Order: C-alpha cells, then structure tokens, then sequence
C-alpha cells in the first residue's frame, strides 16, 4: 500500500504567522495518463466531519480562503497557510488516491499560541436535589487560561487528597484560543457536612502563588 | 440541500450486529460512488472502502474484510454499512462520503457513532450550579450545570435553548464506573443574571431524557 | 500516534517562535525533525540547533534570509 507520512504531528503558531505541513508518500502519486498528482488535503475540527481544502495536490477548492496553499509532486508535498487564525484550529489530513487502498496521513494538529493568560476559576458547592439523593459533587472551573497544562487538587484543608476528583478538558477554544477544565469533586453528603472549609487549587505558568477559591459552609 | 444524512449513534454489546444507513440528498445517487471512513476515538482517519453505485460491487480494504458489508438501495438512494458480531474495538465513528473524479471527497455524512460496550443505558441527573455569594462579587458571573451518572454516549447541552452560546464551555464526558460525567459553564454579565434567566438544556436521546434547569440565585 | 515524541522549538530570524512535535521511533522522528527544518530552511535559510533532555527536545535556530 502507499504509506503516507505527515509532519509534524502537531504544530503551535501565532496569528498572522505562516504555517507549513508536510506530506511524503512511500512512492509517486503522479498519474501518467492524467498529468495530475492524486493528492488531497482535508481539515477536520473537533466534532465534525472532514472537508476538503485542496485536491490534485495544488488546486484549491471553491470557497477555501486563498491563504491556504499546496504544492508538491511525486512524493513530497506541503500545505501552507499564510495567516493562521483561531478558526484554523483543527487537524489537517493528506490523502492519496493514486492507487488503492486510499490512504491517509496520521494528521498534523494545528494549535494557536497567544499571549499568556491567568485562569478564571470558580467554585460551586453541591446542590439541593443532589444533596437530597445522597452524593455531594463540588465543582471548579478554570476557564480561559492559555498554556494548556495545569493541575489540580482538593482540600477540606489539612486533608488535600483525592478520590473521584475527575477532571476534564476542552479542545482549544475557537474564539479566543484558550483552554479550560472542569474539576468535579465527588464525595458523599453525610461527609461533605462532616468536613471543613472547601478549596480550589489552581497551579499555572502565570503564578508563583496558586489561584485559590474557597467557599461558604456559612451560606450553605 | 445537497447531502448525506446518516443514522443516529448506536449502543451495542459485544457479539451483536449493527446496520447504519447513509441517505443521499440533492444528487443523482447513481453518478458517483460512495465510500467509507472511520475513525476511533481520538485517532486519525482510516479508509474502509467503497461501493460502486452503478453495479453494487463493494471493494473492501483488507482491515475490514470479514465482518463488514456494504449494500445499497438505489431507489431510496441509500447506502448501508453492516458490521457482524461487534467488538470493543469497533468503537468509532463511521463515515459516508461521496467521491468525485477529481479524486477527493466532496460531501461527508456526519458520521454514526458506534459504542461497543456491555454497560447499561442510564439517565443523567442534572444538578445546577450556583454562585453562592459567600466571598466575592465580580462584574461577571459563572453559572454552571452538571450532568452526572449516565450511559451511553451522547448528551447534548444548551443554554437558554441555544440563545446563550458566546461564553459556554461544555466538557467532554468522562467515563468512570461504566457511567459518564459532563458539565457546563457559562459567563453572563451580572448586569444580566439576577435579572435575566438562565437555564440549561440537557438531553440524552438514549434514556429519552429531556430536562431543563433554571439556575436559581443563592 | 505517539512511540516517542520529539518537541522542537522553531526559532526564526526576527525571533518569532513556533513549536512542533514529532511522531514516532526516536530515529524516524529525529529525522522528520531535521527534514522539516530543511524544508523551512529553504525560505528561512540555514540553521543550528542544540539538543537537550537526551535528544528528546530540540531548539533549531534559523539564520535568516
């Protein structure tokens, strides 16, 4: 089979800047008869189906912005994008269709960098209908923080541990290019009311000192 | 008005067979072939093969030679895909796509998502999340909803029925104890919260659950 | 995809910075890294580099023009 290699496997760039992706085929895709390389690039955003950007290695399909380009012949191709913008947040695939089986590259993930940002955290105690049922989830939100890595832990203070502290992450924001996670602290009620203060600890590039957000066993 | 419409997400248990459809619209189904492409959670795209729409002949890619068939129904201008005796690893999204002469796919289905698992269908429970007004007041407020203990995949989430869009962050479910957890996040000026009303909408086709939740101040 | 991952900082002339990761065996990866640099070379010119963390990170500096 024709084996498709893509590089790099991920890339992070800033807005306005030129991004270049490469695709190499294990053998040529030049079609003798046609005079056309049977090479196509697709983009695919979180949640969606893929959509073509380029076909015949260098033909741009109607409605894709001219900032998208490709080139190459044989076995070396590239995809260039002249101004990356948050909307260009996605995975890009090349696909050959020279001789079957049709095969894809394992895809280049394109992510934007931008100016650092502090998260915006927010604590939430559990909630009646839930209390009522037996559990006690507690929840925190670190939405809109730039560098993607981040950690987290739970403390009823001198207590700081976990079990059932499940967190989640989202893909890079299409608007503002940042990142966010939810943190979701499972206990039980009989226990939640037996313990203390209840805090949130938010470690990021943007602070020596953590961001701490702790709550009302005073309103609650 | 030019499209492939694909059947809803499937939940199967190991051993079962599944059969997914893809319905053309807005084009002469006969003029082109249909192919198929899947993709496991978090991975890249794998070509499964194609079927000739003007003779029914299905060429399969060696990875899916076996338990996969490709049929048709031209007269309903539909393609289908059958997978025999499921297995875990068949967990994936499957795609339908129209192939053009110029050697690219033009029109993709949305994909039907196959979930291969023994876990039992369950509904969420929803819980609101509100600002307690125990230590701070900011200009802007972060309401949340939280969607707990359910199976299988999907649950949709909306804020004000769709109207609140612009500062949400709904989270990928996170499997655990054969159960999933989501949650959602919203940010409205406070100049609007009290005030305007903010409710979130959750749905779980599998459990036929629809549920609205207003988020009521503290 | 990840069998090893080679992180690279791309560092061009006027100090813009991009950053890239590589897929695969320590050796096909290290090579797609260099082959990627070369491709960029073509416009951004010649480079140098210094390897850190067991060669499992790499900074590649382009000379501009």
């Amino acid at each position: 089979d024709i084996v498709m290699s893509q590089s790099p496997s991920s890339l992070a760039v800033s807005a306005g800047e030129k991004v270049t992706m490469s695709c190499k085929s294990s053998q040529s895709l030049l079609n003798s008869r046609t005079r056309k390389n049977y090479l196509a690039w697709y983009q695919q955003k979180p949640g969606q189906s893929p959509k073509v950007l380029i076909y015949w290695a260098s033909t741009r399909e109607s409605g894709v912005p001219d900032r998208f380009t490709g080139r190459g012949s044989g076995t070396d191709f590239t995809l260039t994008i002249s101004s990356v913008q948050a909307e260009d947040q996605a995975v890009y695939y090349c696909k050959q269709a020279y001789i079957p089986p049709l095969t894809f590259g394992a895809g280049t993930k394109l992510e934007l960098k931008r100016a650092d940002a502090a998260p915006t955290v927010s604590i939430f105690p559990p909630s009646s209908e839930q209390l009522t049922s037996g559990g006690a989830s507690v929840v925190c939100f670190l939405n809109n923080f730039y560098p993607k890595d981040i950690n987290v832990k739970w403390k009823i203070d001198g207590s700081e541990r976990q079990n059932g502290v499940l967190n989640s992450w989202t893909d890079q924001d299409s608007k503002d290019s940042t990142y966010s996670m939810s943190s979701t602290l499972t206990l039980t009620k009989d226990e939640y009311e037996r313990h203390n203060s209840y805090t949130c600890e938010a470690t990021h590039k943007t602070s020596t000192s953590p961001i701490v957000k702790s709550f009302n066993r005073n309103e609650c | 008005q030019i499209q492939l419409v694909q059947s809803g997400p499937e939940l199967k248990k190991p051993g079962e067979t599944v059969k997914i459809s893809c319905k053309a619209s807005g084009y002469t189904f006969t003029d082109f072939s249909m192919h198929w492409v899947n993709q496991a959670p978090g991975k890249g795209l794998n070509w499964m093969g194609w079927v000739n729409t003007e003779t029914g002949e299905p060429t399969y890619a060696d990875d899916f030679k076996g338990r996969f068939a490709f049929s048709l129904e031209t007269s309903a201008s539909t393609a289908y895909l059958q997978i025999n005796s499921l297995k875990n690893e068949d967990t994936a999204t499957y795609f339908c796509a129209r192939f053009l002469l110029r050697q690219y796919f033009d029109v993709w289905g949305a994909g039907t998502t196959v979930t291969v698992s023994s876990a039992k269908t369950t509904p969420p429970s929803v819980y609101p999340l509100a600002p307690g007004s125990a230590a701070q007041t900011n200009s802007m407020v972060t309401l949340g909803c939280l969607v707990k203990g359910y199976f299988p995949e999907p649950v949709t989430v909306t804020w004000n029925s769709g109207s609140l869009s612009s500062g949400v962050h709904t989270f990928p479910a996170v499997l655990q104890s054969d159960l999933y957890t989501l949650s959602s996040s919203v940010t409205v000026p406070s100049s609007t919260w009290p005030s305007e009303t903010v409710t979130c909408n959750v749905a779980h086709p599998a459990s036929s659950t629809k549920v609205d939740k207003k988020i009521v101040p503290r | 995809k990840e069998e090893v991952t080679i992180k690279v900082n791309l560092i061009f002339a006027d100090g813009k910075i991009q950053t890239a990761e590589f897929k695969g065996t320590f050796e096909e990866a290290t090579a797609e890294a260099y082959r990627y640099a070369d491709l960029l070379a073509k416009v951004n010119g010649e480079y140098t580099w210094d390897l850190e963390d067991g060669g499992n990170h790499m900074n590649i500096k382009f000379a501009g023009k």
